[PDB]
């Protein structure tokens, strides 16, 4: 009974074994050889955006490419404008820590949430000129770590009880649960299709989830350590994950294989979060070195340094013009570059 | 929980599956046709540049 | 610049200057992070003194707040990187998690983001331990084979009242907490180990003079004095 | 040695 | 041989304090230390009275080496203006660090409602205001003049107010920073002494304390002696008398050379703030 | 939300008067305050404007010197104290208020207007007065002496809408965006010193007078005005 369960278990885990081994023909290095490097790219901090007395764990930017909304430990929502350094929003929170923030499509709402264990809703463009709760989306059992909206009434959202979930705003309560990891569930990432989304957890592997379906459909595993933030490739057929192993993975759907590994002998320190670029040449990342760094999605080469923070870095973030850069760290200011 | 891990593991079974090499041509495709669209891959000019 | 960004401009300033005021309302009162685990007595020092469960409390015209959570904290723990103080507690009455006790206090210890965190370390229950020492059904030795070869150190007048075995157990348990925290210590953060047990009422008064030790500490890094 | 300046510096004007 | 060594030092001890003070200016400006009571003291001190007491050193030294005054009249009292003015900064600047030292050791929390950054300006608008104050009669206290056929800037005052106001510049910018200094770090090593690395902290504080103690008192002492030597006792001119006042002058140029180093350059977290800058 | 101004009434020229206006339902704080004068036989005309917390106060030509204006945000009032009143100042005063950040629309909320009887700028041009019109399509175009274009791409000139009787609202604020409660109807284009405005299957209740006001600098200036008839 047990036994020929394991049996069978391990049978399957070993023919998926087989047919990983037979995809892999040629690394991705030894094909994009002849490909003209992208060269050392130096940016520099254009503005800096200061103004949060405390500690700050996520940021977003907006459809618009002007609006930020950076989540702080200090109990504020400071919604930032890029072009002139001005604070739109002043949103005081009933819960002080914070680990997740978003920004609606359309820009009309936010969501926020952390070890409160509830994503609070506000609601921006309205009357009486303020920023009120709008729906205290409850039910999670692990604390909240990343939200991302798919639309005005449609979240998903990555809690600490090693699930995730898909709720709908005008319902209030959760309209679809994902369930399988056995490790804290870090972050969570979209897709341009806005059909399949990742999911990175603590269990050294990423999931893909489907919002219609609600079951899981590809599970890659090469990380040592735990996945602290994920990044999805703007064309729709791979994604790129981070960890405390110092090294970044971009694996890809279509052929459900590892890639790329991303590393330096110098570098030990983990990764807090990774983002692409519009094309998709650039990858991005943060680290524990109080810096970030520019690697090259085909080359995995230094391609520079911004060293323009005092503590770690904690998110990075690229607006969807691609035009700038933002990259908020736990030295109480975040940065621009461009 | 023995079930489910068996279940999900015979789901993921029958995927349809291409070669590394065509995707990461697919890739370099992607990244090499919207090339000139990235302001940050190259370099804009001040007066074009909104930031 | 416009009109209109003019206004912006003025409205962008009057939120920065209640984001001042209310940062400078909130940095007056003292933060603390609660630890501990089951057969631990968090509740009732809490309770003492009086998702997430948080409390006020006030000393000598200085206010605290507590919070506490309610496995596998390597990852909410680094939300509390900049509170004054972790306060751990630990029953020193039972043997059998004692030692996971110690390998929590280690990994807490030698955590690579609460490296500037001070600990307040909290043996609960010394009646407790006490009694269990009277009775001698349970022999630290059995667990602890190092027990044996040691002795109460010179120079510790403890208390008056109490019998040297207690003495030479609650320094053996004191000892052993102490050299964890100081394997690696390095001097940035130091523990504070106390002797508290579930009916003190003075415990409010330990954590205020370990916090002023703390904040002295800061302020002497502070001035480049060390 | 003693400078005229330095001297005129020191007694003022004397 | 003289002639020779003399604007050397003049020049090395310039290069060196300014060096430091401009690796001050980086660190408490742009080094990311947020706005603080001790942030806000060290940079008032270092930054504005170091770096404008050692840029006019040199108005000071030209005197002694390059044989005449060419400055030109307004910078004959400006000049020295800025040097007391600065003289006076330090001292009372000095004098508050120590008291803030005093007030954040003592009591490290209910002093925490009272070091506030604003009150900390506020501090330093006043010690400025004081020292402008004392240092203002200096604007004529100093004149250019044409003795012989030579051009010299120097004291145009009547002695018996020449010496007064020499006696209230010895009492107000030396006596009592000097006796504050000294009572509050008495008092702050006195409550202080009342695992090895507590011990090793109290240590390293003390010994701190009794440099930055002696330091400000043995560098400002040999000036102030000097001048009550003239004006009271028998001061004769001879080789040996032109080294002590160039050792005088290169002394009390070493002060603000050395305040900081001592003050900040000697801590691994002013380092670490450094790190940011390069 | 609601705004309701209250005072007015016969007065003796050179006296001096208070106008009251009290809102509910929004955070006065918030939002800065704006007095406009309307006469009788003529079109609309700015008075005086005040920012959130009386920071930045503003006034017009006509009323420096003698116009004073105060807001009470506990109270949640906005008071106008009026010395030394001329024949000309005899009007309906509105109250508006406007909020000023990246994507807001000012001018939203238009007071119910009071009557006060007695006993450099840019000018706005509007060439038509009256135009006989419902369900035709209707081109009303206003000129300005200087291009409303900033250098940083916002354009500032906000149209609005008069209804028989009452207070006027907001329709087209940056002459792209459209104002909350206003129909998809309404639409509107400009480029340097000439914008319309164009109204599709024009229908019931859309009589009025139109407005084009420019935002670019004080003192406000309002268009001469159009009046649309069946």
């Amino acid at each position: 009974e047990l036994d020929q369960l394991r049996q069978e278990a391990e049978q399957l885990k070993n023919q998926i074994r087989d047919a990983r081994k037979a995809c892999a023909d040629a690394t991705l290095s030894q094909i994009t050889n002849n490909i003209d490097p992208v060269g050392r790219i130096q940016m520099r901090t254009r503005r800096t955006l200061r103004g949060h007395l405390a500690k700050i764990y996520a940021m977003h930017w907006g459809t618009d490419s002007r609006l930020l909304v950076s989540a702080s430990q200090d109990g504020k929502l400071i919604i930032w404008d890029s072009y002139t350094t001005n604070k739109v929003h002043a949103i005081p929170l009933r819960s002080s820590w914070v680990m997740t923030c978003a920004y609606a499509p359309s820009g009309n709402y936010v969501a926020c949430g952390g070890l409160d264990n509830i994503c609070s809703i506000y609601n921006l463009k309205t009357r009486e000129g303020n920023v009120r709760v709008s729906r205290e989306l409850a039910g999670h059992t692990g604390y909240l770590s990343c939200c991302r909206f798919l639309d005005d009434n449609q979240i998903v959202t990555s809690s600490g009880d090693t699930t995730c979930a898909l709720w709908d705003i005008e319902t209030g309560q959760q309209t679809t649960t994902f369930t399988g990891h056995t490790g804290d569930v870090m972050s969570l990432s979209l897709a341009p299709d806005t059909r399949l989304f990742v999911s990175g957890a603590c269990d050294a592997s990423a999931k893909l989830w489907d919002v219609r379906e609600g079951m899981c459909r590809q599970t890659f595993t090469g990380h040592e350590s735990d996945i602290n933030a994920i990044c999805f490739f703007p064309n729709g057929n791979a994604f790129a994950t981070g960890s405390d192993d110092a090294t970044c993975r971009l694996f890809d759907l279509r052929a459900d294989q590892e890639l790329m590994t991303y590393s330096h002998d110098n570098i030990i320190c983990g990764i807090t979060s990774v983002s692409f670029s519009k094309s998709g040449r650039l990858l991005l990342a943060g680290y524990d070195d109080f810096n970030c760094n520019v690697w090259d999605a085909l080359k995995a080469d230094r391609a520079g340094v911004l060293a323009g923070h005092d503590n770690r870095v904690s998110c990075l973030g690229v607006t969807d013009d691609g035009m700038a850069v933002a990259t908020g760290s736990w030295d109480s200011f975040l940065k621009i570059w461009n | 929980q023995a079930r489910k891990l068996v279940e999900q593991l015979k789901m993921e079974a029958n995927i349809d599956r291409i070669k590394v090499s065509k995707a990461a041509a697919d890739l370099m495709a992607y990244c090499e046709a919207h090339a000139k669209e990235d302001p940050l891959l190259t370099p804009v000019p001040a007066s074009e540049n909104p930031f | 610049v416009s009109a209109e960004d003019k206004a912006a401009a003025e409205r962008s300033k009057m939120i920065d200057k209640n984001l001042r005021e209310d940062g400078e309302k909130a940095r007056r009162t003292l933060r603390l992070l609660l630890l501990g685990a089951d057969n631990s007595g968090k509740s009732t020092i809490v309770k003492q003194m009086r998702g997430i469960f948080e409390t006020k409390f006030q000393v000598d015209k200085v206010n605290f707040h507590m919070f506490d959570v309610g496995d596998e904290r390597r990852k909410w723990i680094q939300c509390f990187n900049d509170v004054t103080a972790i306060i751990f507690v630990v029953d020193s009455s039972d043997y059998n998690r004692l030692q996971e006790a110690l390998n929590d206090f280690k990994s807490i210890w030698n955590n690579r983001w609460l490296r500037t965190i001070s600990v307040i370390l909290f043996l609960n229950k010394q009646d407790l331990l006490a009694e269990k020492v009277l009775a001698g059904k349970s022999k630290i030795e059995d667990y602890f084979p190092e027990f044996a070869r040691y002795t109460t150190p010179e120079a510790a007048t403890p208390e008056p009242g109490d019998d040297p075995r207690v003495t030479r157990a609650k320094y053996f348990i004191r000892k052993e907490f102490v050299d964890i925290s100081t394997a690696s210590g390095d001097g940035r953060h130091i523990c504070y180990p106390h002797f508290t047990c579930a009916v003190d009422t003075e415990n409010a008064r330990r954590i205020f003079n370990d916090c002023k030790d703390i904040i002295l500490q800061m302020n002497l890094r502070e001035y480049n004095l060390v | 040695n003693w400078t005229p300046q330095a001297m005129l510096y020191l007694k003022g004007a004397q | 041989p003289e002639a020779v060594i003399v604007p050397l030092l003049f020049a090395l001890i310039f290069l060196v304090g300014t060096v430091g003070n401009t690796l001050v200016l980086a660190v408490l400006l742009r080094g990311g230390q947020a706005v603080s009571t001790t942030n806000l003291f060290i940079l008032n001190l270092g930054v504005a009275d170091l770096c404008f007491i050692l840029c006019c050193v040199p108005f000071q030294a030209t005197i002694y080496t390059l044989d005449g005054w060419v400055f030109g009249s307004l910078l004959c009292k400006a000049v020295h203006f800025l040097i007391f003015l600065t003289m006076h900064a330090s001292s009372f600047t000095l004098a508050a660090v120590s008291l803030d030292r005093y007030l954040a050791i003592r009591y490290p929390l209910h002093s925490r409602e009272l070091r506030t950054p604003r009150n900390a300006l506020a501090a330093i608008g006043l010690i400025w205001g004081l020292s402008l104050l004392f240092s203002g009669p200096y604007l004529s206290y100093y004149q250019q003049s044409q003795l012989a056929n030579l051009t010299v800037c120097h004291p145009a005052w009547s002695a018996p107010r020449r010496r007064a106001m020499d006696i209230c510049t010895f009492v107000f910018s030396y006596l009592l920073p000097v006796l504050v200094l000294g009572l509050t770090y008495a008092r702050t090593l006195r409550y202080l002494w009342r695992g090895s690395g507590a011990r090793r902290a109290k240590r390293k504080v003390t010994r701190m304390i009794l440099i930055v103690a002696a330091l400000f008192c043995l560098c400002w002492m040999p000036h102030h002696a000097l001048i009550l030597c003239v004006w009271f006792g028998q001061f004769p001119l001879t080789r040996a008398t032109y080294a002590l006042r160039i050792l005088s002058h290169l002394v009390s140029y070493a002060n603000s050379c050395v305040n900081p180093i001592v003050y900040a350059l000697v801590s691994k977290h002013f380092r670490k703030g450094f790190r940011t800058i390069c | 939300v609601q705004l309701v101004e209250s005072g007015g009434g016969l007065v003796q020229p050179g006296g001096s008067r208070k106008l009251s206006c009290s809102a509910s339902g929004f955070a006065f704080s918030s939002f800065g305050m704006h007095w406009v004068r309307q006469a009788p036989e003529k079109g609309l005309e700015w008075v005086a404007y005040i920012s959130s917390g009386s920071g930045t106060i503003y006034y017009a030509d006509t009323v420096k010197g003698r116009f004073t204006i105060s807001r009470d945000d506990p109270k949640n009032t906005l008071f106008l104290q009026m010395t030394s009143l001329r024949s000309e100042d005899t009007a309906m005063y509105y109250c508006v208020r406007s909020i000023y950040y990246y994507g807001s629309s000012p001018f939203d909320f238009w007071g119910q207007g009071t009557t006060l009887t007695v006993s450099s700028d840019i000018v706005m041009t509007q060439a038509t007065s009256s135009v006989p019109v419902p369900g035709e399509s209707v081109s009303i175009s206003c000129r300005s002496s200087k291009s409303l274009l900033h250098s940083n791409g916002n354009t500032y000139l906000y149209w609005f809408l008069q209804r028989p009787g009452q207070s006027p609202q907001l329709l087209i604020y940056r002459m792209s965006n459209l104002a909350s409660g206003v129909p998809d109807r309404f639409s509107g284009s400009g480029s340097g010193t000439a914008f319309t405005l164009t109204i599709s299957r024009l229908e019931a209740e859309d009589v009025g007078v139109y407005y084009c006001m420019q935002h670019l600098e004080y003192p406000l200036t309002f268009g001469a005005g159009t009046k649309l008839e069946l």
